[PDB]
């Protein structure tokens, strides 16, 4: 209701860099709020596309932003009479950042890895990797669960079963509360998908320089499938996590397998174990429902909610025409132990290839009267395309049809405004939850403040 | 009472003709002075004018030209030339027949996945489109056929990278050799010549990429888009044949690629004959690929086999006007759809009149397929092979022209046939042929005795 | 806590075969490779093998080829060597052994397993006891002397433990297929022989236990 | 096979010393290595991994360090518990191949042995067999040699040795002599000697008894 689009501050990273692909607030040890960017086609030291991080100090006039500094050298270990590789050329580094307490956890989904054994070969292939940073004290860590030294003609004697060679860990990520991470591998088990798990803290306490093959005793990883339902899912493509199952011990997970069962497309909420709790299903093919999964409790009952985005949906349209708009899907969680229903509200774009809901965010109470809100972008809205993202916010019936608000994109053409978004978080100290856009296309972020 | 021959000054018999077509003139001699020359022809015969010398041209047509409709040269209009000879301010009409024998044109375009899945299915793309080329021949003249070929964008994880050599030899890790991968291949541009097109099609072989989508729908999009590559005629059935074994990658699945950037629906096939924006832009959308198909008027078929013809109908449904036939050794479910297809097309004859004189001005009364003379209108519709129109031209001359020579052309709009209308205007008596130039009868220095007068 | 846990000690005969175990404790035995090494007094440490127990697949040095097979079982988190043909240069102890963090490491170990390879029959020990010889200085020490006892170990002490500071109880050493021991103990002159010393011998495994008092030699 | 030679076998040293161990390998192994301990009598505990990471729980006084073909395993101030075995292994190529240990012992001052001779005694002597057993206790360095003499001839075959460990009191060693021959060949010579040479003394202790003299 309250985001003033007047007062803009700019973020500016260096050109061709996807600057604001990813994001995320950041609170040190002091409580000062910062903000992570994460900046996928970086050139590094070498002018050779890498990525990088970026940690923003809040100020009112924006500007540039210092570089969190990663460790970009390839590694080579002559090891067990193997030779071990680690490639970062290309890798993407910050095409996802997450923050959780003093960490900062930045992946890069297509680092590769081979590993060589006489003529023999693993497979130069993406598994990912993520860059744990702290950076009040300086230690930094890795984690790339995929990595293997199994070579190529045993995956062929065994029909490729557990193939990890092409997770592209931390495609997607999100930490719970405990300090669990989570990646989403949308290439794992052979473009199924799988999640990866591991406390922040046994990352950090079992990583050392120059391994690039160790053990994290801790982590907890999802399962392979030969059910012809998931075969290329890209299950892990979105992550989220949630309260689902009325047990406040335990922790609920939100994934996004937009082309599940042929381009169906799907949204699971699951256990910590990996057990299917509820399944969503995707309501028209090829719409990419479960290209973004958000949770917050809109309704004011104190029930986590679900909203899943389709940013390809078609719509019907007189003369039996379909228009590709993009929907979002609300579901509110029931009292008891019962499922999710249908959904509580359907949320349709209105632009031609707009592609609203192609980012969820939540906002926190953004006016203050009791109920969550959310942001939804459509990084190609607008009448002229430039962009847009629409607020929308909470009540007891759910969500408002209308917006409260909409951000008409200040940057040109292609920027893809909105394709990244994070809220929830109060930048400046004046008491309300403050959003955060990413327009990658632009290599700039936009802060919005709220007011009274 | 008195008429508009008599009352018209009218000295000669050429004044006479010139006054109105109805008008006659006696030239006998033995005519009475009181009796007026130029008058109706029934005027004349009741006053004992003799009947062999009343001049009264009538106007007529006469077919030069008639050779017949064509079955099944090739002759779609009928007559082809028409003699017309008109006299002052008169009028004739004449027939044409217009019929629709040579074939519709039709082009086909055919994608051809040759990822490695299809290398136990690329006989049945092969007689698939030898077939389609040889039997669509026999069913039209003007067909006219071209392919491409496709794998998946040629990056990683789609792409093996490793080791150097799985580059240029995909199946490296196999112990055999196949082709580089590649996004998109244009191969043959559209051309009538069948029996180029059989042998470049048994000349492909497969190549290999990692995951079981492919990128089909790269290649739909760019032999859409990119109109002189594949060579799409403007007034064309246009049909775009796609085959595939598998899944497709669709609009988001690039991200694993790395590849955000949205598809622009804009040609990128230059002159290597590769899709160039295929490792640097993301698959296209549903909706992109409906509303290029529409707006370059191009009919998706899905060719693809039986364990996705379910996966590929689904898809039908959201592109509107798409068809699903099963690909498969046998060809028969495919090219039904095609000669469908053909059953569909209809056509119109819409006349065109070129080198019409100033002087003369037509007018026409078309009879169509529902046996009605329509008056005023000179177009039918809704035309099939075989099917014949008809059409009752009439042409006035406003008075009588210098030129005394010209012709026009009726022409059918698409139509090499025409009827050429060779026009002669008689505006002189037969009679002054035998002039006498020197005066006998008169004797006051007038000269001339034509048909009975002096000057 | 990460704790390997070996079974116990073995005496097997040349010609047969002997199957040492290795059960995980707080920790899944699938978690990471699991290594097999051998020990002995002179030869040192020599790595047999090790196996990936989440598939099964297997490495070995080509000396214990067709000797060795280590296998796996995660139901009860347990690996396994297996010794066919033995000899008596199997007579060593085996540890099963697994990394902390890195994949290829040698880090964390088991108790150890001894096994031994004889054809021996349990044999009782005979105790002996040694006098000095016919000056005397202002200490003596006495001894014993267990011979031809099979198998190890046996338990060795002066006046039933009482007398503990001043022995030397020595390692035992293998002779004809039978182990041998001996123990010295020295006091003061005025300690002995006026005060009574007995050796005290026991032997678990032939089930006897034997006391020498040291008597002075006569004329 | 990759070939790794430890040095020295073993060291003299005292308590709050600063040592190294060094590990030769026949060839680079760009720090795939590990360090590790087994105390007395138990079993083995990893020190470091990776040529200087030390295993968690490990002391801050243990430290490796090395590159290529030659590491290092460097001990500050020794504690009583670091008074064990070390050994290398290296696991830059399969097999994985130890080296050949490194036994840390107490130095203390030079110490002569306590030789004793004990005749047969009569229990064994009605058995049938006969063993001279001799005693060389308390003696510091290790290194020791023991000669039997039967009438001042050398006897060499029918001897069996054994030697404790370092005393965990007075830090010396001390060695078990025991000659066995037939009572038969006992019966037939006077003269037992037991002749022990230690580096205490150019001149060996010589310890005696002729065969029924009382
Ligand atoms: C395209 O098709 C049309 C339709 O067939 C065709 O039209 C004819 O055109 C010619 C000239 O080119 C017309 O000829 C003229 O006829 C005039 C008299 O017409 C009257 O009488 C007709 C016959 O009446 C009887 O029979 C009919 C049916 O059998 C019946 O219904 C009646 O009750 C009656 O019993 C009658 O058909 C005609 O009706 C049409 O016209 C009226 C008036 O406009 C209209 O209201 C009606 O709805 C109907 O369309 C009408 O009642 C005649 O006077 C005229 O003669 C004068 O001019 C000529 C020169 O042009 C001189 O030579 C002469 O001296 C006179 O001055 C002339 O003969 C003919 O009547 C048309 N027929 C019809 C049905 O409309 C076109 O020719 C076609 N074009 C081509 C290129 O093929
Ligand atoms: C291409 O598109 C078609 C049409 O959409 C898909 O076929 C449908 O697949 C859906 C799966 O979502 C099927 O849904 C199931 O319907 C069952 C009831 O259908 C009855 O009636 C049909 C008449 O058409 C009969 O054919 C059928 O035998 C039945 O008698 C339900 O029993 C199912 O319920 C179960 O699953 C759902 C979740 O999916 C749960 O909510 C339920 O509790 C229960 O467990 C289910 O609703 C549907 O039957 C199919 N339709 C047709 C016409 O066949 C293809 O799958 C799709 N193919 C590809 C490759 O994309
Ligand atoms: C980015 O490129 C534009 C031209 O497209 C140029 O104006 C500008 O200098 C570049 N940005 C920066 C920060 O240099
Ligand atoms: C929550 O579950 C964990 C995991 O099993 C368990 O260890 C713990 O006891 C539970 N905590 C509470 C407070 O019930
Ligand atoms: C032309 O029209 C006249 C009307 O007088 C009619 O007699 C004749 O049949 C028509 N002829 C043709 C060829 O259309
Ligand atoms: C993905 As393939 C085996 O058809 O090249
Ligand atoms: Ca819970
Ligand atoms: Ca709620
Ligand atoms: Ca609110
Ligand atoms: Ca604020
Ligand atoms: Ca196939
Ligand atoms: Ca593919
Ligand atoms: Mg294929």
């Amino acid at each position: 209701l309250n985001l003033d689009p007047v007062q803009l501050t700019f973020y500016a990273g260096p050109n061709g860099s996807q600057f604001g692909f990813s994001l995320d607030f950041h609170k040190d040890s002091h409580g000062r709020v910062a903000i992570v960017v994460g900046a996928p086609r970086t050139l590094g030291p070498s002018q050779e596309e890498t990525g990088g991080v970026f940690l923003c100090p809040w100020r009112a006039e924006g500007g540039q932003c210092p570089s969190l500094l990663f460790d970009l050298r390839d590694e080579t270990r002559n090891v067990g009479s193997q030779t071990l590789q680690t490639f970062k050329a290309r890798q993407g580094l910050g095409a996802s950042v997450v923050s959780w307490s003093d960490v900062i956890v930045a992946c890069a989904p297509w680092q590769h890895w081979n590993v060589l054994e006489k003529t023999e070969e693993a497979e130069k292939t993406p598994v990912g990797s993520c860059f744990l940073a702290q950076p009040e004290s300086g230690r930094r860590a890795e984690y790339s669960p995929c990595r293997g030294n199994t070579l190529s003609r045993i995956y062929v004697e065994n029909d490729f079963s557990w193939d990890k060679r092409y997770c592209e860990a931390g495609f997607s990520s999100v930490v719970t509360q405990a300090g669990e991470l989570v990646l989403g591998a949308p290439g794992g088990y052979y473009f199924l998908g799988l999640l990866a798990q591991a406390p922040v803290a046994d990352i950090f306490s079992s990583y050392r320089p120059g391994i690039l093959l160790w053990h994290v005793s801790s982590q907890s990883l999802s399962f392979d499938s030969s059910n012809p339902e998931y075969f290329d899912g890209y299950w892990g493509y979105s992550v989220a996590v949630g309260e689902f199952d009325g047990d406040l011990n335990t922790t609920e997970y939100v994934v996004g397998a937009p082309t599940w069962s042929w381009t169906l497309g799907a949204v699971e909420i699951l256990d910590s174990y990996y057990q299917r709790l509820h399944r969503l299903r995707g309501e028209q093919m090829a719409s990419y429902f479960g290209h973004s999964v958000a949770v917050t409790d809109v309704n004011g009952d104190g029930r986590h909610d679900l909203l899943v985005g389709a940013p390809l949906y078609m719509e019907s349209r007189a003369d039996r025409k379909l228009a590709e708009v993009g929907r979002v899907y609300l579901f509110l969680q029931p009292r008891g132990p019962h499922a999710l229903g249908a959904p509580s509200l359907l949320l349709t774009g209105t632009q031609l290839y707009g592609r609203f809901g192609s980012a969820i965010a939540p906002l926190g109470d953004l006016d203050r009267d009791g109920y969550n809100d959310i942001a939804v972008a459509a990084p190609y809205g607008g009448p002229s395309g430039r962009g847009q993202v629409l607020v929308f916010l909470g009540q007891s019936e759910g969500l408002r049809s209308r917006p409260s608000q909409v951000l008409d994109s200040p940057f040109p053409t292609g920027s893809a405004f909105g394709f990244s978004l994070r809220g929830a978080v109060d930048i400046d100290d004046n008491g309300y939850p403050d959003l955060i856009v990413g327009a990658y296309g632009a290599n700039q972020v936009a802060v919005y403040r709220a007011q009274p | 009472g008195p008429n508009i021959c008599t009352t018209r000054g009218v000295s000669s018999c050429q004044q006479c003709l010139a006054v109105s077509p109805m008008c006659a003139w006696c030239s006998d001699e033995a005519l009475p002075l009181g009796s007026p020359r130029c008058d109706l022809k029934e005027n004349l015969l009741k006053d004992n004018c003799a009947p062999e010398s009343i001049e009264f041209p009538v106007s007529e047509a006469r077919v030069l030209e008639d050779r017949p409709l064509s079955d099944k040269q090739v002759t779609q209009v009928s007559p082809q030339r028409i003699a017309l000879r008109l006299r002052p301010d008169d009028s004739k009409n004449f027939s044409i027949q217009v019929r629709q024998v040579e074939d519709y044109p039709v082009d086909i375009y055919y994608l051809m996945d040759l990822s490695y899945s299809m290398k136990d299915d690329l006989w049945s793309i092969q007689n698939l489109g030898t077939k389609l080329a040889t039997q669509m021949r026999k069913l039209t003249s003007n067909l006219r056929i071209g392919f491409g070929a496709f794998v998946d964008k040629p990056v990683s994880p789609y792409m093996y990278i490793s080791p150097p050599e799985a580059l240029e030899n995909p199946c490296y890790d196999m112990k055999t050799t196949c082709l580089p991968m590649f996004g998109y291949k244009h191969v043959l541009t559209l051309t009538d010549q069948v029996t180029r097109f059989n042998e470049e099609v048994k000349k492909q072989s497969v190549s290999r990429n990692r995951d079981a989508p492919e990128g089909g729908f790269d290649a739909i999009m760019q032999a859409t888009v990119c109109d002189e590559k594949i060579g799409w005629r403007n007034d064309a059935s246009h049909l775009l044949v796609f085959t595939t074994d598998a899944k497709t990658h669709i609009a988001l699945d690039g991200r694993l690629a790395g590849i955000v950037q949205p598809n622009d629906g804009q040609c990128h096939v230059g002159s290597d004959n590769h899709y160039s924006a295929s490792t640097t832009m993301d698959y296209p959308s549903l909706g992109l690929m409906t509303e290029k198909l529409s707006q370059k008027n191009i009919n998706l078929i899905f060719a693809v086999t039986e364990n996705v013809v379910n996966l590929y109908q689904n898809y039908s449904e959201l592109i509107p006007g798409t068809t699903v036939g099963v690909l498969s050794m046998d060809s028969s479910n495919v090219l039904q759809l095609i000669v469908d297809a053909y059953g569909k097309i209809r056509s119109k004859v819409e006349l065109e009149v070129r080198d019409l004189p100033e002087e003369l001005s037509l007018s026409f009364n078309a009879t169509c397929l529902n046996n009605e003379v329509i008056p005023g209108l000179k177009s039918c519709m809704g035309l099939k092979i075989g099917d014949t129109v008809s059409f009752s031209i009439e042409a006035k001359v406003r008075g009588c022209p210098q030129e005394k020579e010209k012709s026009f052309t009726i022409k059918p709009v698409g139509f090499k046939d025409s009827l050429i209308v060779q026009v002669t205007f008689d505006c002189d008596c037969a009679c002054q042929a035998q002039a006498e130039p020197n005066s006998h009868r008169c004797n006051n220095g007038n000269g001339t005795f034509e048909c009975g007068v002096c000057r | 806590e990460v704790q390997l846990q070996q079974s116990g000690a073995e005496l097997v005969k040349p010609g047969a075969s002997v199957k040492l175990s290795c059960t995980a404790s707080g920790f899944n035995i699938k978690d990471t490779y699991v290594h097999w090494v051998k020990q002995r007094p002179e030869q040192g440490l020599e790595w047999i093998g090790r196996i990936d127990p989440a598939n099964g697949y297997t490495k070995y040095d080509p000396k214990f080829q067709g000797k060795a097979t280590i296998t796996a079982d995660t139901s009860s988190n347990t690996a396994y060597l297996q010794l066919s043909s033995l000899t008596s240069e199997d007579t060593a102890v085996y540890y099963c052994v697994r990394p902390l963090y890195d994949y290829y490491a040698m880090d964390y170990w088991g108790q150890g397993t001894s096994v031994t390879v004889s054809s021996a029959k349990t044999t009782a020990p005979s105790v002996y006891p040694l006098a000095p010889v016919c000056t005397t200085g202002s200490s003596v020490t006495l001894g014993c002397l267990v011979k031809g006892y099979f198998p190890e170990p046996v338990t060795l002490t002066w006046n039933s433990g009482s007398l503990s500071s001043g022995v030397h109880t020595f390692p035992a050493v293998l002779q004809s297929d039978l182990y041998t021991l001996s123990s010295s103990v020295t006091v003061t002159s005025s300690t002995w022989p006026s005060q009574s010393i007995t050796c005290n011998v026991a032997h678990p495994a032939s089930s006897t236990k034997v006391d020498k008092k040291i008597e002075p030699r006569g004329p | 096979d990759i070939l790794m030679t430890q040095s020295p076998s073993s060291m003299s040293v005292s308590l709050g010393d600063t040592v190294s161990i060094t590990c030769h390998a026949s060839q680079g192994i760009s720090s795939n290595i590990g360090w590790l301990q087994q105390k007395p009598g138990k079993s083995f505990m990893g020190l470091i991994y990776y040529g200087t990471n030390l295993v968690d729980g490990v002391p801050s006084r243990f430290s490796g360090s090395g590159s290529g073909a030659d590491y290092s395993l460097t001990i500050s101030s020794l504690d009583s518990e670091d008074f064990a075995d070390y050994y290398c292994v290296q696991y830059a190529q399969l097999p994985y191949t130890f080296g050949g240990g490194t036994k840390l012992e107490i130095k203390r001052a030079d110490a002569a042995p306590t030789v004793s001779i004990f005749p047969p005694s009569s229990e064994q002597l009605t058995s049938g067999g006969a063993s001279v057993v001799c005693f060389l206790n308390n003696f510091y360095p290790k290194d020791i040699n023991v000669k039997w003499k039967i009438d001042g001839s050398e006897r060499q075959n029918g001897v069996l040795n054994s030697w404790t460990d370092q005393d965990s009191k007075d830090s010396t060693y001390s060695m078990s002599s025991t000659l066995t021959l037939t009572k038969d060949e006992y019966e037939r010579h006077n003269s037992y000697t037991c002749e022990a040479t230690h580096k205490t003394s150019t001149s060996p202790i010589v310890k005696s008894f002729n065969r029924n003299e009382c």
